């Protein structure tokens, strides 16, 4: 989610992702914790017997039979965490997420309530105004010629600098705004 | 103030005047369609002692 | 009838003698008063008509259309106030003049005891609409749209004129009362078939008929908000009113000649409702929905039974109000986002809740939720069609299902989901827009209490 | 305007037709007449064309 | 008013594999040469008030005893009253 | 809901609890900043197992791309705090 | 009530059973309807008495309009517009009155169905027969004129029907 | 527990203001109408059907029952 993606997944990453998926689906099949622990230890053992293979062609012929076997026995109704992209409360609270700029449209009678909040908001806005001018130059000088190759951003280098393009990551609404 | 807001609000009176003129013209056009007044077989009515026309 | 015509004419000198910053106020107030005065035409008779003079007469088919026409002008002015802010006083006065002239021509068209006078005013309405579309439209396609909206109309209307004069050369009159009382059957002849076609095609093109509907999406999409409102609410109903008037001389030839138009409308309602499901523009979707509703009205008029005529009148009024409201909602979104692409601005319920309620109620009336007058007309037409042939129920039910589908698709795409992040200029809804929306929607839910006012002369 | 439309006088003659039908049905039920007649006009005053086919 | 009592976690040495089905899982795992490393992470599910279980029929017969006693008292009282 | 507003201290304690209940690590040598690969000698399979244990113990899922680069208990705690928006 | 004619809208004499309490236990319906009477019916009755006295203070009348008979479309020349207008208005009024007659008979039928309860199929044959006769006559008069109906079209339909009847009778006579 | 947080939400001022204005104007005209209607029904009452006396022809507005309709 947070981390920038790469151009490809290496063989180790594919094997680890298959390991996690197979373990989760085995947990879906093996409801009870003791049965799951036994079968998960067996599953880890079955991964471990080819840990030390040196032939890349052999290792790539493997993981392929393995993912085919996974797709055969994948528990068509796996357990999903409620907040996960398949869960029952995945995007439940998106309707409560209001952008921060909407507060700029509030009536002065509305801003009369909560004066400290809006004073701190003004401070944040001033900080953003200055930091942006610094950030544009820093990103222009740090980016390689011909454009970025990976969507990874640099941190601040000097004392008073702020990380480039920070406003919409720092000012997220909330996980559960209401 | 009188004689001052008239020069700024004179236009408002025109629509109302038109409505009155249209009503008057409608009545005047009604006065030209009395060829059968108190003559239809359905409403042949004998005039009241102090009546001139059944309808205007 | 002059007590309504004269004030509408006086709207012009009052507009042109107004202060530079009082034109909208004066126009709105006096147009509302004219609407209130015109509201007294609704006291109709069970007998013939309200025959005011040799020139103008009123009917319980004409009265609802007249009242809707008078009510539409204040809403059009309120909708036009926003996007005409940066424009000179003379040009704004010209725009208001075009709207007033359109209202005057429509008012005289709907009474119009003479068929030639009806044709003259029915074609005189063309000029103000064309000027409004091709002068105060935004995109470069407006000119092209205007051309379509012109020539289609004339392509249908020029033969009618010939037919009309031909009738008066044979009958001796074109007065609607004399025509109705002295009507005679049409023999099955080639000459009579072509007279039937010349009488029908002019009104068919402006409904519009399914095959002849190309001009409508262009004209409604490229027109300004007042133009779209008047096009969808009143100008589409001229064809239905003309057909309802003119089918009295076309019997019994209508029985045979109605089949191609009945098939075209029954299949085209399905086609246009399906087109609405895949539309990337809000205005185009609303225009195609209008085409579907008018296809249903065409079926109703072609069946020519009492229930058909009552349903067609009710549906014409309800569609006018609902489509005007939908266009106004789309324009409120457009004036903020300037794109008119449905997928761009999303999740507007979280930012504009009252406007979301207006969207919901407009979609509900477009969906024909009972006991709205939309469903009253829908059901009357459907029952008449079922009596005409029991197999029409498949097409009618499919149209109902697709209509609900695309109405709720339009609501969900624009109001629900997540807001677009990069759009930060969505300002709170103005009192003008909310007042416009209420002034659209309260008349509908209040007319459902007294349906006989909009069920026509066969009630 | 809504109140004015609500209280519009009965120029459509709904109650008038109801009262006419009420008295007409009362009369025909009392006299044993067969309620509505199938002929809208009296046949004695229509002159059909003799066919002689 | 919320639940602000500064809850402190129990001791981690408290959890043991002994006396749980995790014990026999470990036994069968050792029969083939493997070990379960996350066993103690799950011992709390077999330790406290969760240690004792009830059967399906026992769950169905949740209040059979005192309800049956009420039944027998009621039927005896009715037999005594009607025999009069 | 009635769910207490968990703090950084609770997250740290719970992460260390789950880690001390992993018997391939001796608890006395465990520390918040100890690396998984080198300070404790764990394989990447052990690391993904630890991520699964954290997920099952906090009730939410860490995506593979973020999970595969979490190598210290402290940064696991930091990731959980950022996801759950913990103040102190 | 006197507000409507009992002959146009008849009702059976409304036989009701008498309460026969076989047990001494108090039925809550009686006490509950008595307290309803006390708490609801009396205040409503008193308000109605007030309103009725106020109405009696100001008494005025309205009249049912009488329409003369005029020659119908049969006594009209082929192009005499005035007599055709009179006849058309009379025919439209008669059509409305016939619609109201059918409405009255349908109301009778609905009331019978609800009133006779579980034995409506036998105890509503009278209303069904009346509605069948009235429906047949109304259909014979106005079934197929469509929109744009008139007295002339109704007369043409009647002439066609009675030509068919005359042909059928002549065929039966010469059988 | 003093953990009260600020709730970010759009301005409800304009929607409430519009609703208050619409309610005020609709009531401004409808309350006198409702009171007058009730007063008219209560004291004026309604016309009762009667037979037309011989030699008397009624006015066109004397064929209606409700006083407001008349
Ligand atoms: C059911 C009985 C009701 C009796 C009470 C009287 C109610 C009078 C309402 C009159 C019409 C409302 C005006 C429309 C604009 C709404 C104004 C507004 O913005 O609200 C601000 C106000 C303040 O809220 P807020 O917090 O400031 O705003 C936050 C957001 O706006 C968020 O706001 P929200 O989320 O709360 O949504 C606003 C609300 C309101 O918005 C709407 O959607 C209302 C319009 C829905 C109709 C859609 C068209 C379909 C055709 C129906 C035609 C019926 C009209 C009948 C005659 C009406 C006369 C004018 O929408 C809904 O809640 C969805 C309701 C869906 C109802 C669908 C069922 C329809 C048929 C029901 C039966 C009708 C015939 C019965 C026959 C047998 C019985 C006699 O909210 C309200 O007051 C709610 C309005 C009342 C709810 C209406 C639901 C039923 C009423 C139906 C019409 C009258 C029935 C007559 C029968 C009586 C017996
Ligand atoms: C310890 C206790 C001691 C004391 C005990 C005694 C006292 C207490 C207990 C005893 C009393 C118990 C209760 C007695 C009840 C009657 C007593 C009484 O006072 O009778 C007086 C009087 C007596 O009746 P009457 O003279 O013997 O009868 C003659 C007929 O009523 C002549 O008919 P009409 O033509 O006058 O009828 C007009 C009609 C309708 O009025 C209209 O047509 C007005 C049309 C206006 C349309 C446009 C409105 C404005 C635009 C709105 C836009 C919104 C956005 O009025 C109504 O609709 C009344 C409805 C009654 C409903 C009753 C329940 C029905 C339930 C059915 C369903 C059940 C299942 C659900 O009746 C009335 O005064 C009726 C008043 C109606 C007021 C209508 C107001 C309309 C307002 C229009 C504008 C609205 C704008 C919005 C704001 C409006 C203001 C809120
Ligand atoms: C916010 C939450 C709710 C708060 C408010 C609560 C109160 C709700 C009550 C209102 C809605 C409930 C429905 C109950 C209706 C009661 C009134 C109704 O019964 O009166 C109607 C009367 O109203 C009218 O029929 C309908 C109004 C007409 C609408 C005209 C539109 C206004 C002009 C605007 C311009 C036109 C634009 C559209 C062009 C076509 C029908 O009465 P009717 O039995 O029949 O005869 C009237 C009385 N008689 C017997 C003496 C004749
Ligand atoms: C494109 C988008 C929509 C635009 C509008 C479309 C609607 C227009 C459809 C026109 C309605 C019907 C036209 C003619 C109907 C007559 C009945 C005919 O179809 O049936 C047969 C007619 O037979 C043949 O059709 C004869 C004519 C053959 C030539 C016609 C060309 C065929 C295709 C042309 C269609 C192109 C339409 C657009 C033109 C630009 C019956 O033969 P018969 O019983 O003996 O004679 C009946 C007529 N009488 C009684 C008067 C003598
Ligand atoms: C949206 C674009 C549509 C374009 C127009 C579509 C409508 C076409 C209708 C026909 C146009 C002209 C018809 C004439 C007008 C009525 C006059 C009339 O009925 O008189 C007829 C005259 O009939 C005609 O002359 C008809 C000739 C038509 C010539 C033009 C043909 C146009 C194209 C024909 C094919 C398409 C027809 C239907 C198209 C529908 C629209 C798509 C009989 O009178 P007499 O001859 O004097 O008496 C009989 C004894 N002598
Ligand atoms: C119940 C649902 C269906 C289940 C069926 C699925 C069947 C899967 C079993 C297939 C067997 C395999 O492992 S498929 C064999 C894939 N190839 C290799 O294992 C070669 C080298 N191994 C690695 O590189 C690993 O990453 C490793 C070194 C272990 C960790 O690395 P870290 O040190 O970087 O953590």
């Amino acid at each position: 989610a947070f981390s920038a993606p790469a151009a490809y997944l290496t063989h180790q990453q594919k094997v680890l992702r298959l390991y996690k998926r197979a373990l989760r689906h085995l947990e879906s099949w093996c409801v009870h914790r003791d049965k799951y622990r036994y079968f998960a230890c067996l599953m880890r053992a079955r991964f471990d017997e080819h840990k030390n293979e040196k032939d890349m062609v052999k290792a790539t012929q493997l993981l392929r039979q393995a993912e085919e076997e996974f797709w055969y026995g994948q528990h068509p109704q796996p357990y999903i965490f409620p907040e996960s992209p398949g869960g029952t409360s995945y995007e439940r609270y998106e309707c409560y997420k209001v952008p921060e700029w909407c507060l700029d449209d509030w009536h002065p009678s509305e801003k009369a309530m909560y004066p400290d909040y809006f004073a701190k908001r003004e401070q944040w806005k001033r900080l953003r105004r200055e930091s942006w001018e610094r950030e544009v130059k820093q990103l222009q000088e740090e980016t390689p010629p011909g454009g970025p190759r990976t969507e990874a951003l640099p941190p601040a280098r000097k004392e008073g600098d702020l990380p480039p393009l920070w406003w919409h990551i720092v000012t997220r609404p909330r996980e559960r705004p209401m | 103030n009188v004689l001052q807001i008239v020069r700024d609000h004179w236009v408002h009176i025109l629509v109302p005047v038109g409505f009155v003129f249209g009503c008057y013209l409608d009545r005047r056009s009604d006065e030209k369609l009395t060829a059968f007044r108190n003559k239809s077989l359905l409403f042949k009515r004998e005039l009241r002692p102090n009546e001139e026309v059944t309808w205007k | 009838m002059l007590k309504i015509i004269i004030p509408t004419t006086m709207l012009l000198p009052m507009t042109w003698m107004s202060k530079h910053n009082m034109i909208w106020i004066n126009a709105t107030v006096h147009s509302l008063l004219i609407s209130l005065i015109s509201l007294s035409l609704l006291n109709q008779l069970g007998e013939n008509s309200l025959n005011f003079s040799l020139t103008f007469f009123s009917d319980s088919l004409s009265a609802p259309l007249l009242v809707l026409t008078t009510w539409l002008l204040p809403l059009m002015l309120m909708a036009s106030q926003s996007h005409l802010s940066k424009e000179t006083t003379t040009r704004k006065k010209l725009y208001i003049t075009m709207l007033i002239l359109l209202q005057l021509f429509l008012i005289m068209t709907f009474t119009a005891t003479e068929l030639i006078l009806f044709y003259i005013l029915f074609e005189a309405t063309l000029v103000p609409t064309l000027i409004i579309i091709t002068r105060w439209g935004n995109q470069t396609e407006r000119l092209n749209a205007g051309l379509y909206f012109l020539f289609y109309t004339l392509a249908g209307s020029l033969p009618l004129l010939v037919a009309l004069v031909y009738i008066q050369n044979t009958t001796g009159s074109l007065n609607f009362l004399i025509i109705h009382y002295w009507s005679h059957p049409l023999s099955n002849s080639w000459s009579n078939i072509f007279m039937w076609l010349a009488c029908i095609m002019a009104f068919m093109v402006k409904m519009p008929l399914y095959g002849l509907h190309l001009w409508l999406p262009k004209a409604h999409v490229e027109a300004p908000i007042a133009g779209s409102m008047v096009l969808a609410a009143v100008l589409l109903k001229l064809g239905g009113y003309g057909m309802m008037r003119i089918t009295t001389i076309l019997n019994p030839l209508t029985n045979y000649m109605a089949y191609p138009f009945l098939m075209l409308s029954m299949w085209g309602m399905i086609m246009t409702s399906s087109i609405c499901l895949r539309q990337t523009d809000l205005k185009s979707l609303i225009a195609y929905s209008s085409v579907s509703h008018m296809a249903l009205v065409i079926v109703a008029i072609m069946i020519q039974t009492p229930w058909s005529f009552m349903g067609a009148t009710a549906l014409m009024i309800a569609h006018g109000l609902t489509s005007s409201m939908l266009f106004c909602l789309a324009n409120t979104n457009y004036e903020r986002v300037h794109s008119r692409t449905m997928i761009l601005a999303r999740g507007l319920q979280t930012l504009l809740p009252l406007m979301a309620t207006w969207w919901l109620v407009a979609s509900l009336t477009n969906l024909a939720l009972p006991p709205s007058i939309n469903l009253i007309g829908e059901l009357f037409i459907i029952t008449a069609s079922f009596s005409w042939s029991n197999i029409t129920i498949i097409l009618m039910g499919m149209n109902m299902m697709i209509t609900a589908l695309y109405s709720l698709y339009m609501l969900i795409t624009t109001q629900r989901g997540k807001y677009t992040h990069h759009i930060n200029n969505i300002k709170p809804s103005f009192t003008r827009e909310n007042a416009l929306m209420a002034l659209h929607i309260l008349p509908l839910l209040l007319l459902t209490l007294n349906p006989k006012m909009i069920l026509g002369p066969l009630y | 305007g809504s109140t004015f439309v609500a209280y519009l006088p009965d120029y459509r003659m709904q109650e008038w037709a109801r009262r006419e039908a009420e008295r007409l049905v009362k009369y025909r039920e009392a006299n044993g007449l067969p309620l509505m007649e199938s002929n809208c006009f009296d046949p004695n005053k229509i002159q059909l064309p003799e066919d002689e086919d | 008013e919320h639940g602000h009592s500064k809850m402190e976690l129990p001791d981690y040495k408290q959890w043991k594999i002994e006396g749980t089905p995790l014990e026999t899982v470990q036994e069968k795992l050792a029969a083939r040469g493997l070990r379960d490393p996350w066993g103690r992470n799950e011992a709390w599910r077999y330790s406290g008030g969760f240690a004792n279980n009830v059967s399906f029929v026992g769950a169905l017969l949740k209040g059979f005893k005192w309800g049956f006693a009420a039944f027998v008292v009621a039927v005896g009282a009715e037999y005594y009253l009607e025999s009069q | 809901s009635d769910a207490p507003p968990l703090t950084l201290e609770a997250i740290k304690d719970r992460v260390l609890y789950v880690l001390k209940l992993y018997d391939k690590i001796d608890p006395e040598k465990l520390s918040v900043n100890s690396h998984f690969m080198k300070d404790l000698g764990l394989d990447s399979l052990d690391q993904v197992e630890i991520i699964m244990a954290m997920e099952d113990e906090f009730g939410f899922e860490i995506p593979d791309i973020d999970a595969e680069k979490l190598m210290c208990p402290q940064e696991i705690v930091d990731y959980i705090a950022d996801k759950k928006d913990v103040y102190e | 009530p006197d507000s409507w004619d009992k002959d146009v809208y008849p009702e059976p004499p409304r036989r009701t059973p008498a309460p026969a309490p076989q047990t001494s236990l108090p039925n809550p319906v009686t006490y509950l309807t008595k307290i309803f009477d006390l708490l609801v019916d009396r205040p409503v009755t008193l308000a109605r008495e007030f309103i009725e006295q106020q109405h009696a203070k100001n008494r005025y009348y309205y009249y049912h309009r009488e329409f003369r008979r005029v020659p119908d479309i049969t006594e009209c020349e082929e192009k005499d517009i005035l007599c055709m207008f009179e006849a058309e208005m009379q025919w439209r009024r008669d059509y409305k009155v016939d619609q109201e007659i059918v409405n009255i008979i349908q109301e009778r039928l609905k009331a019978c169905q609800q009133r006779e309860g579980e034995s409506y199929r036998q105890n509503c044959a009278k209303e069904l027969e009346q509605f069948t006769q009235v429906s047949k006559a109304f259909q014979d008069r106005y079934s197929d004129l469509g929109a744009h109906y008139s007295a002339r079209k109704c007369l043409a339909k009647q002439k066609q029907r009675m030509l068919a009847e005359r042909k059928a009778a002549k065929e039966a006579a010469a059988a | 527990h003093g953990k009260r947080l600020f709730i970010i939400k759009p301005s409800g001022f304009y929607d409430r203001r519009f609703l208050k204005l619409m309610r005020f104007y609709i009531l401004l005209t409808g309350i006198p109408v409702a009171i007058g209607i009730t007063l008219v029904n209560v004291f004026i009452g309604e016309a009762e059907l009667a037979d037309i006396p011989e030699g008397y022809v009624p006015e066109h507005w004397e064929y209606f029952k409700h006083p407001i309709s008349r």
